[PDB]
């Protein structure tokens, strides 16, 4: 559990350590969508002004 | 409002996308300025409010700035990083984040050089403001200065040409009126930049100045007319930064140069057409050109980020169809109970 | 014209549409997938190239191709010889009709916008629950790639000539260039044997490799020569693998009837083609029934 | 030569050998000194009679 804690305070050890084809999908992904979404949001808006 | 989901989706967009590949295809507008050409009056005429620092001829200006317009209750600033309001209807407010813009230039500031490429993104908001992003550069200056790096004119014109790369920004250049087109590098480094003209608009400081000192109406119509210059553009405008003095209201300089318009002999000669003049002229054809570019340029985006994500999600059902997308995080809580498991196995 | 059998309406829009959109299915979708390894990839990839290519383009060519097939059995009633009874008077004034009909028809515009989603939504299954389906889609694969084969075929026996026994028989001999070829032939053959999974693009120091081995048979051959024969030899090599997997993918159906997706006989090719045909049946009906219905209103209009 | 070298490597790639560059250069000054000699031989008896 201690060991665990310490690691989980330090992102830039769990960066080195998941480095593989499914963990720079998901992020990628996630960043994507995140991303579309707020395009989503922005078009609607702007286009509901009119 | 709505400009504040675009300045989001440009800072995601650097943040996801460090090279230009994605960057180069939104509208974006670019300002670069000489020393003491008014960059920093003109700037903040269009944000009415003096945020920048002010120094006696001393480039203030020792980092980009990414100055957001935007529709608030009421007319403040905020930085990205921190939530700490700063309200420019009080001039103390005022001095304090002029502190506080010069002490975050400083801090970025990296060891051996004195003008650092980051760009801090501010998020100034105010009811009836325009809604369009601004970019602030250093000065471009003639003779380095001693106490400046050496690199420190190559690292402006950096960032200027990277700015530029954008084939849909729109070049925004300060000059001094007082000072002619042949004795400033940065008028020709735009023209050679924007053979077409297609999105080039130049801004003249200092018109005030320039009248007092008895100028040639013909060189002032051909810069307006765009005649003396080679480079073929959409428009020139020309404002008035006042008298001057870094201590001046903006609200009396932008009352003083509408009077001096309306009382110009040069206007009601018709030797320059009415509408091109004055800052309000200027910022409503500079936002109605910018919203449209892009209002294109978005729906081109969005079709081609759902696609992209399409491609994304097919590639990982392919791959993995029988598991379950996870950030960073959740991996290690997943990894956890697992060792916790063996652990009672 | 609108008392033929549908079934022969059918077979023939199948046999155009597939004829004119199997040459570029085949080489800028299925060949530069198959390339890679990873069947996930290669899914990846056609999925991607498929959605491409029917957005835009499909709607386009089944409207081109059944106005076509239209055209062809509507020009040749008009010109239909009658044997000797046939009378010459009107068929001056029939050839001004239909040349006039042509220029004036109009295919509707919603069909397009229509089939793309109807094809779109047949081609995303990819389940055969049916044996006889699976055993089709052989046999038509085997059909495409013979095709595709005899052509290649074509060209090597330009670029070669018949084979010495053949060549003996027909007494016919081969030219200095078609000896280089042939030598040429039979190093990319040794090399293709020693390494069954070479990649189809090229390097330089195995041209160089190659042509030390010819200048060991006293050979000179350019490095542009030694490139276009082994593009070639792939090619055929590439679809005699192909052969080679259908007759392993064969008695493959009762393996996938349990998902055995950890089984090598990952038999993706043969999917696929049964999608093209799938979606080539529904195709070939809706265009049927769109003919019969939609276009003889417009067609009676303009006459 | 370089290219020497790597057509040689690739013909021991054929037969699943893997040999470095240096060992290839030792084997052939060790082939050419015998091939030298034995030529030198055969020189010796076309100038017996020379």
């Amino acid at each position: 559990k201690e060991v665990l804690e310490d690691f989980a305070e330090d992102g830039e050890k769990k960066i080195k350590l998941l480095t593989g084809k499914r963990v720079q999908l998901a992020e990628d992904l996630k960043k994507v969508r995140e991303i579309q979404e707020k395009l989503d949001a922005f078009i609607e808006a702007l286009h509901q002004e009119k | 409002s709505l400009i504040d989901m675009y300045s989001e989706v440009l800072d995601v967009l650097s943040d996801y996308d460090a090279s230009y590949n994605t960057q180069d295809h939104l509208p974006r507008v670019v300002v670069v300025g000489d020393q003491s050409a008014g960059k920093t009056s003109v700037l903040e005429m269009i944000a009415q409010a003096r945020i920048f620092p002010r120094g006696s001829g001393e480039m203030m200006t020792r980092s980009p700035v990414k100055v957001t317009l935007s529709e608030g209750p009421h007319h403040v600033a905020l930085f990205k990083d921190s939530s700490r309001e700063f309200d420019l209807t009080k001039e103390e407010d005022l001095a304090a984040l002029r502190h506080e813009i010069e002490l975050r230039m400083r801090k970025n500031v990296k060891e051996g050089c004195t003008v650092s490429p980051e760009t801090i993104s501010l998020n100034v908001k105010g009811p009836g403001l325009q809604r369009m992003v601004l970019v602030d550069l250093p000065g471009v200056i003639n003779t380095v200065t001693s106490g400046m790096a050496p690199d420190t004119k190559e690292t402006i014109f950096s960032i200027s040409k990277a700015y530029m790369q954008n084939p849909n920004a729109i070049i925004l250049c300060i000059q001094d009126g007082s000072v002619d087109a042949e004795r400033s590098i940065v008028t020709d480094l735009v023209s050679q930049m924007d053979p077409h003209g297609r999105r080039t608009i130049f801004v003249l400081t200092k018109v005030d100045l320039a009248e007092k000192n008895v100028a040639s109406p013909s060189r002032i119509q051909q810069i307006i007319e765009g005649k003396l210059f080679p480079m073929k553009a959409l428009g020139y405008f020309a404002v008035v930064t006042g008298k001057g003095n870094s201590s001046e209201s903006i609200e009396a300089i932008r009352e003083y140069e509408e009077e001096f318009f309306q009382n110009s002999k040069l206007l009601k000669t018709s030797m320059l057409k009415a509408h091109q003049v004055t800052t309000r002229n200027l910022s409503l054809a500079v936002s109605d050109c910018f919203w449209k570019m892009v209002r294109e340029s978005v729906e081109q985006q969005a079709d081609s980020f759902k696609a992209t994500r399409f491609n994304l999600e097919t590639e990982w059902k392919n791959n993995y169809p029988r598991l379950r997308e996870l950030d960073r995080n959740e991996l290690f809580e997943k990894a956890k109970n697992e060792i916790l498991d063996e652990v009672i196995s | 014209l609108s008392q033929v059998t549908p079934k022969h309406w059918e077979e023939i829009l199948q046999q155009s549409l597939w004829e004119r959109v199997s040459t570029h299915v085949i080489e800028n979708i299925y060949l530069p997938a198959a390339q890679t390894m990873n069947s996930g990839t290669f899914n990846t990839t056609v999925d991607i190239k498929l959605k491409q290519w029917t957005d835009k383009q499909l709607p386009n060519k089944a409207v081109e191709v059944a106005w076509e097939t239209l055209q062809e059995e509507f020009s040749r009633f008009m010109t239909e010889p009658k044997g000797k009874e046939h009378d010459d008077i009107f068929d001056k004034l029939k050839e001004a009709v239909k040349e006039e009909s042509i220029k004036r028809h109009k295919w509707n515009d919603f069909a397009e916008d229509s089939l793309r989603v109807i094809q779109h939504n047949a081609l995303e299954d990819r389940s055969i629950s049916d044996k006889q389906q699976w055993d089709a889609a052989i046999y038509f694969m085997e059909e495409a790639l013979q095709a595709r084969l005899k052509d290649t075929e074509n060209a090597i026996e330009n670029m070669v000539g018949p084979d010495w026994k053949k060549r003996w028989l027909y007494w016919k001999n081969r030219t200095q260039e078609q000896c280089v070829h042939n030598e040429t032939k039979n190093e990319l053959e040794k090399m293709l044997k020693c390494n069954e999974e070479h990649p189809a693009y090229l390097a330089s120091d195995e041209i160089t490799t190659v042509r030390k081995n010819l200048e060991s048979r006293g050979v000179e051959v350019d490095p542009s020569l030694i490139k276009d024969t082994w593009h070639q030899v792939y090619r055929r090599h590439f679809l005699k693998t192909a052969l080679n997997h259908c007759n392993l993918c064969r008695r493959g159906f009762y393996y996938y009837q349990r998902h055995f997706v950890d089984s090598e006989l990952e038999c993706n090719d043969v999917v696929l083609f049964w999608r093209i045909q799938r979606m080539l049946a529904i195709t070939a009906n809706t265009l049927r029934q769109q003919l019969t219905n939609t276009e003889v209103r417009r067609l009676e209009k303009n006459v």
